[PDB]
DNA sequence: AGACACTACGAGTACATA
DNA sequence: TTTTTTTATGTACTCGTAGTGTCT
């Protein structure tokens, strides 16, 4: 029973061994947690809209927040968890999501209200919402607005457009905010620490700082250098050199490289250069934005060049961004802020 | 053969023993591992890895599979019939095979693989090997975004594609990202060299396999192939000046360049309208088209920085737009205008 | 209980007296209800401006509490089709009422996503049976509505709520809880609306849980900011000041610390800043033309993820290439 | 609050010829068939509001008399209108033996024509066609490109045009003369304005400004009822200056609460129908309008875009 | 709780074969009384009222007045997985939740216990059929199913008309139209066959036909349906139960 | 050359229609005894068995054991497209099989079927301990399953202290059928037989027994086997046995 | 008691879309 | 002067096995 997961979770992946089962769990998402903490003692749950980057944790929130409020016995009958791997058309959501709000909420055990609030609504979680239609999102208005006194709705998104207005507007926004090395430090610490991760000074500073406000990723990167700290059997601690070489990210040698060649060469060797390095595959958002930071973090160029190469390296994440080959990409984005 | 002489194991490997050490690292916990995403160029021999690292998680027999046929419904009574390649410790899922409908069979054979549990008589879970993630259209991707989540005790992904471009961020996020730089030449000649020893060729100089690994871009999968063509042709003994067997979609695009270098004119647009449509009716896509075109384009000695500068913009701009689009002559014949009226 | 439901559908309006921000369309509807001359309406606004609580107490000052019963209530929840709309509103006009003697209703709200066939076939049922019963269509976009199907109707337009009706109600809130508000920030509250009564009921409800006291304190400009994530105007300009007259690096460390020492997004700086220039007097259009272009593509970039520093240093680069030509 | 009154729209529905002020031709063509007898089959087409329904429904009444309830047959939109429909009813109502005067003829009125499947207005074709000495069919629709050429060729066409200043005044001040309304001239004028050629939509406004505030006036009128929307639209896009037009986009549209893809759509009509510009200036600014909804329809629907829309439009006309 | 036992099986599924498809959501109220349940129809166009009390039932026992709703497509569902010669037995705790619908067979032990899931029903239980009645009449169930299922082929409106001593029933259509006539008389070797008719003022009101044909399905419970007719009042065609009664308020025509 | 004969085509024609939803290829081995299939679900999570004995034939002659894989399109076409006498006929190297239709008339058709290779792997069957043993009629667990199907898609067994309980729960409710060991005396088919030697519990697919009770016409009884580990066993008197896995854990 | 006209709920096939 | 194209909900038509009230 409760050993069986312990050990279950213990032989789980850390991204998943490590998710918050709690509200105080969570370490940087605190004006969110807060009103949600403040919201348990009271039965006033709104709609609530769920939108930010990826690795945030707002599905660990509403799992925390919904663990909280039901216990682990009316958390499989009070919830309605609907995500992206099944049908969401205006069928479904006229139907089944319908009819659960429409029911009545399960009675709770006399164990129930001895520990937990429980309060006299149930939650319908819709993870993923941007895969949505607009019409599936339409019909859910009325089913929100007038069953609201027996179940809550809670949107889960990271694009918040793809929703609609008027959803948008009967739900309260929260935004989650990019776990940076600054608030996810602390979590990134603890990590190590309940695993006795042997690293260096800078290292989970240096982890996240990779990471650009995912702590799952970071978390991702740190079970691998220990893994790979742990097979070698030296024990050392790992460096920031050996976390990012396998993070994806180019030698700083390399992008010199880049740069020499940008900054003096014609479309030839330019070209040369990109194929060979186009054979070491590296992805181009990582180098796009390696450049990015060495051409505007360097005090060496003028302001009328640093406004084109940052307009020029926009315009390339944003070709990047819809799937498109990265050798031609990266080759028009050399060649383009070679050309002054 | 490229089938005859493949690595079967982590110890059989000839190349990156950087990443075969990681790989090594990786499949030393088995149990403790998250998901997986092979990335790099196409031909490096990060499916021959994913086999290996399998191999060592789990017995011998995951080579030992088997393909069955499965059957899904749609919508409408539109119906579709997919070959699965399974075995006693993994299964491969390839919805590349498919259009848009590629979501539906991600979405309901996980789940059945996810509430099904391994049988005995042969870990704990079951692997599936998501071959070409980047036909994945998004839909499906967000469909896996939380199957990958919900059930990680039983299901662990290791997904095989070439360009994370096409990928979500929440999916990159999801799994671990290795990259499989492409093996230097020096590597590349000397497995040609060990396989040509194997295989009984006769070489008069080495070099050549040198110039084969020059002529396959750090691609083992072009340059075995193209060594044992042109080691048909030579009949068995390769000579000092033999030459390289290239592929006929490669020299039709070649031509193409040299026609569109020529002349530029709507007469000569008709025709290369012509070879576009002879390219993409014989199963050539035309991401690569345009992408060798481009290059041979950018080959040409007679134009100057000047209209590579511009060739490669509207290279990139109609890139984005087949990306964007469904029609790829519609793209594909526009570059080719614009191309045209730049020279 | 009513004190579980959240304030946004706990404050919802019971009687045409509630209804603040529409004067001329309320006072109108309640003529037409007084002298019995009721036509059939097509009541069309952005969301949040009071259409379906304008309709329901209008409904409930017709037939009383017996609202739910007398009035035929359809919206995009329900399944409306061209057969929905041959049986069940053929047959609620055609007959007559169950429990009281009078003219029926039927409320289609959401009606902009009904489909073209049932608008079709609707738009002779509204001009047969017109003796007997009513035809109320919410919208919130006029495209979707076939221009025959709009011509039959009366549209009244929901404009935003002004800033004396969002206030008058901000006013009844603390009134009815024991919450109280700083001037500042009751204006900045109005000022993150855009005449959305939804919007500030639920902000206000955060900002009270926020407050982690026994409401013995003001809530202040700075729980406001810190519970809805909004930059503040300070940080807004002295980011813009920054990027106008500060060097490149200078520019980018500031607009770094302050998205980072506060958690702001992008988007949120971007329209502020879109805000803020909208009042600055330039010379010669190109350099707001360049300016608008620029900020919408980054905008309409950001809509779907990629690199945020990318995305801020593209922001710098535009504004700064764009007031490059203002001299 | 117990009952209600009839709406001036039905209430002073024209139950003769001679009340309806629409197009002269074709009312008089109307007239004289009904006196004379002998109505074929007939194609009313135009747009919403014109007297279209009623025009048919006042010949079929003038000339069945008593007999209309037993020879004319009456089928809307709201009503099923499939194959199967053509096939039973239609055939037996044409078929059904019935004495009338000698030069009258059973009326078979479509409402709404343009909505019938292809199914049903092909098999229409002979039914029409083995039955016109004792049948005869009126459809009234607002697209006659949506029926079949077969049908077209079968019946007459009457195109029903927009109804001028003149006549909506002449109609209005009838009713108010009916009424007894006070009114002003200024009042009448932006009715007229705000109706744009609807009949319907003027006498629906009119009873709502009446009954709303008693006085019909320009004032009340605006009160009530706002400017037309692509007017404001086309002014907008037709300005000279980048600020106007921003101004105009601020103030008119986006203050008062209308949509941006209500905007965009407006804008790409306006475009479509304008005349004032070239035909290629208009086909940018149509390429540019399209652009800027495709990112509307994507949820980035915004002020900033609808700004960076006129700029590129300014940006076009600046040569 | 509550404890409601029935004699039979068949009993429960007759009583909601009666408007199986005529309404969707219904919520039962159970009382000392007995079990009262008033339904709208998807088009507010008629009300079905059930009410039973304790005497078709074998055991009842009710703490406190319980309201439960469900739709009648779940309902059917579980009740068609009941065996008729089974016996059912309805639960409910406390407080109102999912009723468990109990199957005890009588010679093997067989316990199909379902538990059916509520719904969140607006509970406006108003107060009807409390009107003076203009006239009042009943008839054989099965000649007012023939006539209603033999007019509804002529057209889909019935206009009904009571005169003096006069009963008629209208079907005026497109192919053809028809007219029934029958007199009041009472038979004394068959009292059941008698057409009882009480009338003070002349009534003419037309229903529809689609409606009519829903409720003609009640016929298989009784045997003498009765008919309530009033100028501006709702249609009540009443069925006796043996221990309550299922009347149906329709609502007539606008002329 | 294999000749077998059944008395009545109906028989053959239930067999086929009681699984001819779950496979679409399907060995029939050949032997002295009798007749012997197994086939694989094309999802691998369901087998089917299959024995008929010279019990059931009128006629019975074969020369050579032999392994017949046929499809289940053209089979399925020639069962639905045509009480009387059947006859199957097969000659050395059955590169086809012949179904006479032949008592009182004298018409007969049939249409050839050209046969395939498949591996039928050979896994072994093992009669190992099981924690209990039930058999109750076919038609009341046919009954029970179709009953409980509407409600959930997942049906859950539980067997403890001479009680078993079907149990559904599903998004409209949840059902529950609690069964009592009952022996008749009467009426010999109408008997409840279970031992067991600890309370289990597993879980299964409905959709699975939806088709399996399709076999409720094959046989009068059916036995359910639950153990801790091992999958459940289904078995039908012909001998026929059915594997079925259930879902792990929750 | 049973056979077969009447019938109404369900799977399959297309056909548009401003 | 001529042939084809992925998918998504609403609409209309058709055959059609099926469930039940009725007549030789
Ligand atoms: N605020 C946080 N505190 C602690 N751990 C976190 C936090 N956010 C994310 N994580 C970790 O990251 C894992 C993933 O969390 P999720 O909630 O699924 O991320 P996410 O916001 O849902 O991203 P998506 O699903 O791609 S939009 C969790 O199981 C944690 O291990
Ligand atoms: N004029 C108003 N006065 C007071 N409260 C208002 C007003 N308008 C909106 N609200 C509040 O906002 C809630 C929602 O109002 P609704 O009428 O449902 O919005 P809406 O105008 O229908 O727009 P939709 O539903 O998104 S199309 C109400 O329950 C009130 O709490
Ligand atoms: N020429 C007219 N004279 C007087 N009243 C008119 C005239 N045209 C329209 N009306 C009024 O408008 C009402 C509705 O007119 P209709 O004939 O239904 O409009 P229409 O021309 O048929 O266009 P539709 O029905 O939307 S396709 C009538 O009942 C009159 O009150
Ligand atoms: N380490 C290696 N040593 C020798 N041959 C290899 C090695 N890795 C891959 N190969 C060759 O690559 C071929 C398969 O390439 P493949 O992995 O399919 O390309 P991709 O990386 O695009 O999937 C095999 O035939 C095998 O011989
Ligand atoms: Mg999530
Ligand atoms: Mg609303
Ligand atoms: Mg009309």
């Amino acid at each position: 029973s409760k050993l069986a997961a312990e050990q279950s979770l213990a032989q789980q992946p850390w991204v998943e061994k490590y998710r918050p089962k709690n509200l105080d769990e969570v370490t940087a998402q605190d004006h969110a947690v807060t009103v949600l903490k403040k919201t348990l003692k009271s039965a006033n749950l709104p709609h609530m809209l769920f939108y930010g980057p990826p690795g945030t944790g707002k599905t660990s929130t509403i799992l925390a927040l919904t663990k909280e409020l039901y216990g682990p016995d009316l958390m499989k009958s009070r919830i309605l968890e609907l995500n992206a791997s099944d049908e969401r058309g205006i069928s479904i959501v006229r139907e089944k999501v319908k009819n659960f709000a429409r029911l009545t909420v399960s009675k709770p055990s006399k164990h129930d209200l001895e520990n937990y609030p429980c309060p006299p609504y149930k939650i319908i979680i819709l993870d993923e919402a941007d895969s949505m239609t607009a019409d599936a999102q339409s019909a859910l208005r009325r089913t929100m607005e007038t069953y609201s006194g027996v179940t809550r709705f809670c949107l889960i998104c990271n694009y918040v457009t793809r929703i609609i207005d008027p959803l948008a507007s009967r739900c309260s926004k929260f935004r989650f905010k990019a776990l940076d090395a600054s608030n996810a430090i602390d979590r990134l610490r603890f990590i190590s620490e309940q695993e006795n991760v042997k690293c260096d000074d800078g290292v989970l500073e240096r982890i996240l700082d990779i990471s650009a406000g995912d702590l799952r990723r970071g978390i991702t990167l740190l079970q691998s250098a220990s893994k790979g700290a742990q097979y070698l059997g030296d024990g050392k601690n790992i460096t920031s050199t050996q976390v990012e070489e396998l993070a994806g990210v180019v030698p700083h040698d390399i992008l010199i490289e880049i740069v020499e060649k940008v900054k003096s060469g014609d479309f030839d060797e330019i070209k040369k250069y990109v194929n060979t390095f186009m054979k070491s595959g590296w992805s181009a958002a990582s180098v796009v934005n390696q450049l990015h930071e060495y051409y505007i973090t360097n005090d060496n160029f003028d302001t009328n060049f640093k406004n084109q190469i940052s307009w020029l390296l926009f315009t390339t994440d944003s070709r990047l961004n819809n799937g498109t080959n990265e050798h031609i990409q990266l080759l028009n984005l050399l060649v383009k802020i070679s050309q002054l | 053969w490229v089938d005859k002489y493949r690595p079967k194991s982590l110890n059989a490997l000839s190349h990156n023993e950087e990443l075969t050490n990681f790989l090594k690292s990786l499949s030393d916990q088995p149990r403790d591992l998250p998901h997986l995403l092979l990335y790099g160029p196409n031909g490096t021999g990060k499916k021959t890895r994913c086999m290996a690292l399998l191999e060592s998680i789990f017995g011998p027999g995951v080579y030992r599979l088997k393909i069955d046929v499965r059957q899904f419904v749609t919508a409408s009574n539109r119906k579709l019939e997919l070959n699965v390649v399974s075995s006693p410790y993994h299964l491969e899922i390839t919805p590349s095979d498919m259009g848009n409908n590629d979501r539906i069979v991600i979405q309901e054979l996980l789940k059945e693989v996810a509430q099904m549990e391994q049988v005995d008589f042969q870990h704990r879970y079951k692997c599936v090997i998501i071959n070409e993630a980047n036909s994945l259209t998004k839909d499906a991707q967000a469909a896996l975004r939380r199957t990958m989540e919900k059930y990680s005790k039983n299901i662990r992904l290791i997904m095989v594609c070439d360009s994370m471009s096409p990928i979500i961020a929440p999916i990159k996020s999801r799994c671990l990202l290795i990259r499989c730089p492409a093996p230097s030449d020096s590597e590349i000649s000397t497995i040609l060299s060990d396989v040509v020893t194997n295989e009984r060729i006769q070489l008069e100089t080495k070099d050549i396999l040198k110039r084969i690994a020059q002529a396959s871009n750090g691609n083992l999968r072009v340059s075995l192939l193209m060594l044992e063509s042109m080691a048909l042709n030579n009949e068995l003994a390769l000579k000092s000046s033999s030459p390289i067997i290239k592929p006929d979609w490669i020299i039709v695009i070649h031509k193409l360049t040299r026609k569109i270098v020529k002349e530029r004119s709507v007469n000569s647009l008709i025709e290369c309208r012509a070879v576009l449509y002879d390219l993409l009716a014989h199963c050539i896509p035309a991401n690569i088209i345009l992408k060798e075109l481009t290059f041979s384009l950018l080959d040409v000695e007679t134009l100057n920085t000047t209209n590579k500068s511009s060739i490669i913009e509207y290279s990139s701009v109609f890139d984005e737009r087949l990306s964007l689009g469904n029609k790829a002559i519609f793209h594909l014949e526009g570059f080719i205008a614009k191309v045209m009226c730049c020279l | 209980s009513k004190e579980n439901l959240p304030w946004v559908e706990k404050y919802r309006p019971e009687t045409l007296d509630e209804v603040y921000g529409q004067n001329e369309v309320i006072t109108t509807v309640r003529k037409f209800v007084d002298e019995g001359k009721l036509p059939h309406l097509l009541f069309y606004g952005p969301p949040g401006t009071g259409k379906t609580s304008t309709i329901v107490a209008l409904a409930r000052e017709i037939y009383g509490k017996n609202y739910s019963n007398m009035v035929l209530e359809l919206n995009a929840s329900d399944d409306r089709g061209i057969d929905v709309v041959r049986n069940q509103i053929k047959d609620f006009a055609s007959t007559r009422q169950i429990f009281s003697k009078g003219f029926k209703l039927i409320i289609l709200d959401e009606a902009d996503a009904m489909t073209n066939a049932a608008q079709n076939a609707l738009r002779r049922v509204i001009e047969r049976y017109t003796k007997n019963t009513r035809f109320c269509v919410l919208a919130n976009y006029a495209h979707k509505l076939t221009p025959a199907l709009l011509s039959r109707c009366t549209r009244f337009r929901f404009q935003p709520l002004p800033q004396e009706a969002i206030e008058r109600r901000i006013a009844n809130v603390l009134v009815h809880e024991k919450l109280k508000l700083s001037p500042n920030a009751e204006k900045a509250l109005i000022e993150l609306s855009n005449g959305d009564m939804r919007r500030v009921l639920n902000v206000l409800q955060s900002c009270k849980a926020t407050l982690d006291n026994p409401d013995e304190d003001e809530i202040s400009d700075d729980v406001i900011y810190e519970c809805c994530g909004a930059p503040r105007p300070s940080d807004l300009k002295a980011v813009l000041k920054s990027i106008l007259e500060d060097d490149w690096g200078t520019a980018h460390y500031t607009l770094n610390k302050v998205r980072s020492a506060k958690g702001l997004a992008l988007i949120d700086l971007i329209e502020g800043i879109v805000k803020i220039l909208e009042d600055y007097e330039l010379q010669n259009e190109e350099t707001r033309v360049h300016l608008l272009t620029k900020l919408a593509d980054i905008e309409y970039s950001i809509s779907k993820g990629g690199n945020d520093q990318i995305q801020g240093s593209a922001v710098i680069g535009a504004i700064k290439a764009s007031f490059e030509n203002e001299t | 609050t117990l009952s209600l009154q009839l709406p001036w729209v039905e209430k002073y529905r024209p139950q003769v010829l001679s009340d309806i002020v629409g197009n002269k031709e074709t009312i008089d063509r109307l007239q004289q068939i009904a006196k004379d007898g002998n109505m074929p089959h007939m194609i009313i087409s135009g747009m919403p509001g014109i007297g279209k329904t009623t025009s048919v429904h006042c010949l079929a009444h003038e000339l069945l008399g008593r007999s209309y309830a037993d020879g004319v047959l009456e089928l809307n939109a709201s009503d099923d209108r499939g194959i199967d429909v053509v096939r039973n009813q239609i055939k037996h109502f044409a078929q059904k033996k019935l004495h009338l005067p000698p030069g009258k003829h059973k009326i078979v009125i479509l409402d709404e024509a343009d909505s019938m499947t292809a199914g049903a207005q092909q098999a229409l074709r002979r039914t029409m066609e083995l039955y016109s000495n004792s049948t005869r069919f009126a459809f009234a629709c607002n697209q006659s490109n949506k029926i079949i050429e077969p049908l077209q060729s079968r019946c007459a066409i009457l195109r029903y045009s927009k109804l001028s200043d003149e006549d909506v005044l002449k109609r209005l001040l009838q009713i108010i003369k009916l009424e007894d309304v006070k009114y002003t001239n200024d009042g009448l004028e932006a009715i007229i304005f705000t109706a744009e050629g609807d009949m319907r939509q003027a006498i629906n406004n009119l009873q709502s400004t009446v009954a709303g505030h008693g006085l019909v006036n320009a004032d009340n009128v605006f009160k009530i009822v706002d400017s037309p929307h692509p007017l404001i639209v086309k002014k907008m896009l037709l300005a000279s200056n980048l600020e106007d037009s921003i101004q105009i986009l601020r103030t008119d549209l986006w203050k008062k609460g209308y949509s941006s893809i209500d905007i965009v759509t407006t804008s790409f009509r306006v475009t479509k129908n304008l005349a004032q510009v070239k035909e290629s200036v208009r086909l940018e600014m149509i390429k540019e309008i399209g652009l800027t909804h495709m990112r509307i329809l994507e949820g980035v629907g915004t002020y900033l875009q609808l700004a960076s829309m006129l700029a590129k439009i300014h940006k076009l006309n600046n040569k | 709780m509550l404890e409601a036992k029935f004699e039979e099986a068949s009993l429960f599924k007759r009583i909601i074969d009666g408007f199986k498809d005529c309404v969707q959501l219904v919520n039962f109220q159970c009382k000392e009384d007995g079990i009262i349940a008033q339904a709208v129809d998807d088009s507010r166009v008629l009300l079905v009222s059930l009410e039973i009390g304790v005497e078709a039932f074998q055991e009842y026992r009710c703490d406190h007045p319980v309201t439960l709703g469900m739709d009648l497509t779940s309902l059917s569902k579980i009740l068609r997985c009941g065996n008729n010669t089974d016996t059912l037995t309805l639960i409910a705790d406390n407080t109102p939740d999912s009723i468990i619908l109990l199957f005890e067979d009588t010679k093997k032990d067989r316990i199909a216990e379902y538990s059916l899931k509520l719904m969140d029903i607006d509970a406006d239980f108003l107060k009807i059929e409390e009107l003076q009645y203009d006239s009042t009449l009943s008839l054989p169930s099965s000649e007012f199913s023939k006539i209603v299922r033999d007019l509804s082929q002529l057209s889909d409106s019935i206009n009904i008309m009571i005169t003096k001593e006069t009963i008629k029933f209208v079907a005026d259509g497109d192919i053809g139209s028809g007219s029934v006539i029958i007199k009041p008389f009472v038979d004394m070797e068959h009292p059941e066959t008698s057409i009882k008719l009480e009338m003070d003022q002349p009534v003419d009101l037309t229903f529809g036909a689609k409606y009519l044909l829903d409720i003609i399905k009640g016929s298989s419970l009784s045997d003498r349906v009765g008919i309530r007719l009033s100028s501006e009042a709702p249609a009540l065609f009443q069925f006796d139960l043996k221990s309550g009664f299922l009347q149906f308020f329709l609502a007539p025509k606008f002329n």
